[PDB]
RNA sequence: GAGGGGAGUGAAAAAGAACCUGAAACCGUGUACGUACAAGCAGUGGGAGCACGCUUAGGCGUGUGACUGCGUACCUUUUGUA
RNA sequence: CCGACUAAUGUUGAAAAAUUAGCGGAUGACUUGUGGCUGGGGGUGAAAGGCCAAUCAAACCGGGAGAUAGCUGGUUCUCCC
RNA sequence: GUCGAGUCGGCCUGCGCGGAAGAUGUAACGGGGCUAA
RNA sequence: GAAUACCAAGGCGCUUGAGAGAACUCGGGUGAAGGAACUAGGCAAAAUGGUGCCGUAACUUCGGGAGAAGGCACGCUGAUAU
RNA sequence: GACCUGCACGAAUGGCGUAAUGAUGGCCAGGCUGUCUCCACCCGAGACUCAGUGAAAUUGAACUCGCUGUGAAGAUGCAGUG
RNA sequence: UAACAGGCUGAUACCGCCCAAGAGUUCAUAUCGACGGCGGUGUUUGGCACCUCGAUGUCGGCUCAUCACAUCCUGGGGCUGAAGUAGGUCCCAAGGGUAUGGCUGUUCGCCAUUUAAAGUGGUACGCGAGCUGGGUUUAGAACGUCGUGAGACAGUUCGGUCCCUAUCUGCCGUGGGCGCUGGAGAACUGAGGGGGGCUGCUCCUAGUACGAGAGGACCGGAGUGGACGCAUCACUGGUGUUCGGGUUGUCAUGCCAAUGGCACUGCCCGGUAGCUAAAUGCGGAAGAGAUAAGUGCUGAAAGCAUCUAAGCACGAAACUUGCCCCGAGAUGAGUUCUCCCUGACCCUGAUCAUUUUUUUGAUCAAGGGUCCUGAAGGAACGUUGAAGACGACGACGUUGAUAGGCCGGGUGUGUAAGCGCAGCGAUGCGUUGAGCUAACCGGUACUAAUGAACCGUGAGGCUUAACCU
């Protein structure tokens, strides 16, 4: 409906970077710690994007501390400052979940030369 | 509950019904005018329609893409030589349905589907 | 499970109170042929709405 | 205090600054017009009858069309009644729109809820299913008992037991009211209000508060 | 075609071979009356109204039965059975 | 091929013992076709009173026979004392 | 020592009061109702 | 491999159909997090599953136990070798 | 696994052991899972609607409500009442 | 004429009360109460043999409950041997709430760990034409034991067929008929009915009141939870055999290339709409009235005293409302707004005006049948829907976006085919984020929603009253 397009179109962010599944990015985003607001990194592999509009999501996956951790960003929430590629990666799926079972050299991703 | 979805069982399963409605695609495509029941020409129409679409641009890759579907080079040969250029002004609604009575047999209702300039 | 008494002619008529048919209310004529058919249905001649839909 | 009837545009999100994301149903809420007054003397209690949005020319029959002329309103897709407080006063023809909640912080929404037709007791009264396994013999998600033996020796009124479920009016109460946008005759209220998109919605401010 | 309507035979075809007589259960069509605020062995006592018909023009006869008092089948077996 | 451990179904069944998914034996004390022999207080039984034509702590058919039944049921028109 | 008409606590007896909580529904006058009905 | 999958020769669609797309039953597919907490009992379901090689405990009647357990490799193309 | 207080073991109607074997009985663990927490969605066959065909058990007769009481002592059919 | 369940009974059982020896420093009665006494329930163990032996399925679990109150929690209160905190005991109170596991067929119980609490009973020890079938209680087998033996044992052990398509009542839903007094389309009022009603923890008040200290409140306020319920799909996710892709075997389309069928959707990886919980919004209340136990004011009977007799005030999750849903078959069938119908008559009667009890014209009817008329609206038919088993309900029918198609987009999959280049080749790379894309969004008359026809009528009873003439 036009009403709610409307609605979400004057929420949308205009500087959003384009991004694939098996890019390394990272993640900028604030963390309120008492008075202190301060921007957090959280820098690992997309596995997955969901594209709808003002709704849009997309999953990072790393490895920290020894454990493997993934963050769900909704990608026009102003709590995501921003978000930059740090290596571009060649996939063939459009979802990397298959990474979940891998491990070290068994979890590399081939760098998209282009 | 049924919300919001579209197409019918008709009381088969998938591969049945995808098997039939090319079958019956193909039959309407060479006669131009089938009868068939009423339920099974309105679904009918979904499957046709887009395949005069398709062959309104004849390319190797689209009659490839009809034989996919079909499976009948009679059938792809007719659509891209004949109803693709018959139908290339008509947006949509190349099909008629004509409800003519209930069949002997079962009291089916039934009806007439044919190609509008038929 | 199953009666324990007969149902009686009264009951049974009382139940089939609602299974008479409907008849159609009326029949539509063709405005060229001039025949009698089904409301949105072809004629037996072959006619809806005036056009010769279907021959022989 | 009055209400208005909108419809369910459908349901978004409000990002706010502070990284909140607040779900919120988007009522359309065109300007209510008022087509009767209701006072004791002649009807014995205190209301208005408004209508909203527009029906075609043909579809409006000779006795509507009469009420809409004599309020001299152009018709609306129905007729829908809010009783008077105190001192709650209205003119017959005169228009209510969205703005009448612009200081209004909670609202009670009515809707009639989707409908499920006809629902087993597992769907419609949260009934536990029986063993899926272990011998049991084609009762899998069958009621159970539906009483005691030859005392009472009949089943209660009111038992709970499959039928329809839905399509019935329901109420939501004290929604926040989000945003009120009186250019775009729209209400947001956070989280969700019954019935299916496009469907009526009768708007009051909140009877709890 | 089945089946039927006539025509004809015959004392009779409502003796037509699914055939003398043609009962009852059971199932229909027609007409009269009753019946959609009313609780139970369905009748019985009282009883209005309606319809049809009667040689005295009067009530009566036939059918129905609003409303109302009373009223828990039959057999068997039992101390005793709705 | 011969079986029949478990479950679901079926239970006025598709079937008076099955179907489906699984299951055991599968060169042996194996399994199968044809024909033969053993007969009812009798047969046969790697023994369950199992089997002996959908019948088994004594087969089936006919006869004694209308056994007997201190038991159950039922017992038909009327009125008067 | 203070007020001016009774005061006290035993007995016998008529009628009542408490003691008195139960399971589908009033539900321990047949009901309505009754201070006599 | 007389298993199994798809086919040939050949033979069939099983003698009611048409719609719809509720509960519930039957036969199946998948399932977040958890993982026997279910239950009389893991009933049912899920799971394992091939070949080659490496490797394999107590115990033992010296045959076994044992396919114990556990693990690695596995498609296609080219060369060695038109 | 022990103890021995064997109600009421015990030596071919065998005693005690015993590798292997078992669609045998009991207990435990890994794996695994809709068995379960707690169910959700889906694909099919019924169920539902139309057309054709067309059963059954049962059945004294029925104008076949609740409650409290009564009563062959657990009532649609009795009383009162709703 | 026994076993189950019912019935009668209530010794027994469970609960309540009376007397008060005594315990309790003192002090019978805060708490407990000896020796005895009196009741209530139907509730255990029983008694009886009235119902059922031409059959009333009997343990436990599961599912689903419903009622009582002798109250487990939460609420209100009196006394206390009640400083506080926390208890004891009794009274009121049935609104709501009221563990998960290990063992065992268990119920129970014990045990582990929860909880505000893990209530006690009735309901054929509720519930097998609802499930189970572990136990009891057939046929097989064995042990111990008894018996010469066949066999036997509320001793044990291993194994061991649970049928019914609902006529009636009842109950959950959903239509059809007629009625409600001319017909019709809507909006209502609200008699009456149903739902709902639980509660933790943390912080503040306050380390205050209390207390030697240890400890540690009432009253009031704030937040945040468990369980439960309703709605919804924006988010996070499941499903997604109707979308895209990878891949094994095989068969075909002449072959290559490219595709299709079959193998559980062959096996898989993703995933649109919808549906949905684990996802996220919301709810229980406040307030008001009348009260319970309880507390009082004023106040005599009875010069005192006395909450009570007259009068007056407080007082709880119970009651009546407040909140949500149904609701005029509420036959007591209600109200409000709007819309529509303004013929010839005949037959015949009713009245009248005329008569010669009979008759000669006019007007009008809760008769009847024909003629003309056919409205408002409805139904039907068609295209249909997050509405739906069917009916029903909602949208739309050319003066049209109702559905399909079509166009644009979105989404998903993930770089099609063809061609070219690199490589001996598998394959890689370019064209190319390509191609394809359901149920989605915005649009669009191309197709199908036909002119008609059908139903429904023509001013709507009597009386009386208030008025208008
Ligand atoms: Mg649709
Ligand atoms: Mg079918
Ligand atoms: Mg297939
Ligand atoms: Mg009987
Ligand atoms: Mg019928
Ligand atoms: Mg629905
Ligand atoms: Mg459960
Ligand atoms: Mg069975
Ligand atoms: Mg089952
Ligand atoms: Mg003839
Ligand atoms: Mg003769
Ligand atoms: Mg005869
Ligand atoms: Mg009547
Ligand atoms: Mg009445
Ligand atoms: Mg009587
Ligand atoms: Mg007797
Ligand atoms: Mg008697
Ligand atoms: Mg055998
Ligand atoms: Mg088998
Ligand atoms: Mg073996
Ligand atoms: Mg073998
Ligand atoms: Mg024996
Ligand atoms: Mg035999
Ligand atoms: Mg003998
Ligand atoms: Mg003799
Ligand atoms: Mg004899
Ligand atoms: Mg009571
Ligand atoms: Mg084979
Ligand atoms: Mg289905
Ligand atoms: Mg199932
Ligand atoms: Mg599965
Ligand atoms: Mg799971
Ligand atoms: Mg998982
Ligand atoms: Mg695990
Ligand atoms: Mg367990
Ligand atoms: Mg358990
Ligand atoms: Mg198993
Ligand atoms: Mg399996
Ligand atoms: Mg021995
Ligand atoms: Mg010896
Ligand atoms: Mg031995
Ligand atoms: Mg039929
Ligand atoms: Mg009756
Ligand atoms: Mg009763
Ligand atoms: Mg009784
Ligand atoms: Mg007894
Ligand atoms: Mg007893
Ligand atoms: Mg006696
Ligand atoms: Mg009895
Ligand atoms: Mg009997
Ligand atoms: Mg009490
Ligand atoms: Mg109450
Ligand atoms: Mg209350
Ligand atoms: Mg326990
Ligand atoms: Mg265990
Ligand atoms: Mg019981
Ligand atoms: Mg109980
Ligand atoms: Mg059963
Ligand atoms: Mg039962
Ligand atoms: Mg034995
Ligand atoms: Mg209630
Ligand atoms: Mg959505
Ligand atoms: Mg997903
Ligand atoms: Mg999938
Ligand atoms: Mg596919
Ligand atoms: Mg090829
Ligand atoms: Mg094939
Ligand atoms: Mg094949
Ligand atoms: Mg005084
Ligand atoms: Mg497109
Ligand atoms: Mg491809």
């Amino acid at each position: 409906s036009n009403i709610i397009k409307q609605l979400e179109q004057e929420q949308m962010k205009q500087d959003v970077p384009s991004f694939r599944p098996g890019d390394t990015v990272e993640v900028k985003v604030w963390v309120v710690e008492g008075s202190k607001k301060r921007l957090q990194a959280f820098e690992g592999v997309v596995i997955a994007i969901r594209n709808r509009g003002l709704h849009s999501a997309f999953t990072v996956r790393k490895i920290s501390n020894g454990e493997g951790v993934e963050r769900v960003f909704q990608t026009h929430s102003p709590v995501v400052d921003s978000i930059s590629v740090k290596r571009r990666g060649a996939v063939r799926k459009a979802k990397l979940y298959y990474l979940r079972e891998r491990t070290g050299k068994a979890a590399r991703i081939k760098e998209r030369l282009n | 509950m049924r919300h919001r979805k579209s197409g019918r069982q008709l009381n088969r399963n998938s591969s049945h019904r995808q098997a039939m409605f090319r079958n019956m695609a193909g039959s309407l495509v060479r006669h131009e005018i089938i009868k068939t029941t009423l339920p099974k020409a309105k679904e009918l129409r979904r499957v046709v329609e887009p395949l005069i679409t398709l062959a309104k641009t004849d390319s190797v890759a689209n009659r490839r893409l009809a034989f996919a579907r079909t499976r009948d080079n009679e059938i792809v040969a007719k659509l891209f030589n004949e109803l693709g250029p018959r139908f290339a002004s008509r947006a949509g609604g190349y099909t008629r349905i004509l409800k003519c009575g209930f069949r002997a047999g079962d009291n089916a209702p039934m009806a007439y589907i044919e190609l509008v300039d038929r | 499970a199953v009666q324990q008494n007969k149902p009686t002619r009264s009951k049974r008529g009382m139940r089939r109170s609602h299974d008479a048919l409907t008849a159609v209310t009326s029949l539509s004529v063709d405005k060229t042929s001039g025949e009698k058919h089904l409301r949105h249905h072809i004629t037996a001649d072959g006619y809806y709405r005036g056009r010769k839909v279907i021959a022989k | 205090m009055i209400g208005l009837v909108g419809k369910k545009v459908g349901m978004t999100r409000i990002f706010t600054e502070d990284g909140v994301s607040i779900p919120v149903t988007v009522i359309e809420v065109e300007a209510n017009r008022v087509t009767q007054v209701k006072d004791l003397a002649n009807d014995g209690y205190r209301a208005i009858q408004v209508t909203t949005g527009a029906k075609k020319a043909n579809r409006v029959t000779k006795p509507e069309a009469g009420h809409f002329a004599k309020a001299g309103v152009e018709a609306g897709r129905g007729l829908w009644e809010f009783r008077l407080a105190e001192g709650e006063e209205f003119t017959v023809g005169q228009s209510i729109s969205v703005e009448l909640f612009a200081d209004v912080k909670k609202v009670d929404v009515t809707g009639t809820s989707k409908g499920k037709g006809f629902a087993g007791t597992v769907k419609r009264w949260n009934f536990r299913t029986q063993d899926a396994t272990h011998g049991n013999s084609l009762s899998h998600r069958v009621p159970g008992s539906i009483g005691q033996n030859q005392t009472p020796g009949k089943v209660f009124k009111g038992k709970k037991m499959a039928g329809q479920m839905g399509n019935e009016r329901v109420t939501v109460q004290s929604l926040d009211v989000v945003r009120v946008d009186a250019e775009r005759n729209l209400l947001l209220v956070k989280g969700a209000v019954p019935g299916a998109t496009g469907s009526d919605l009768i708007v009051k401010p909140a009877v709890k508060a």
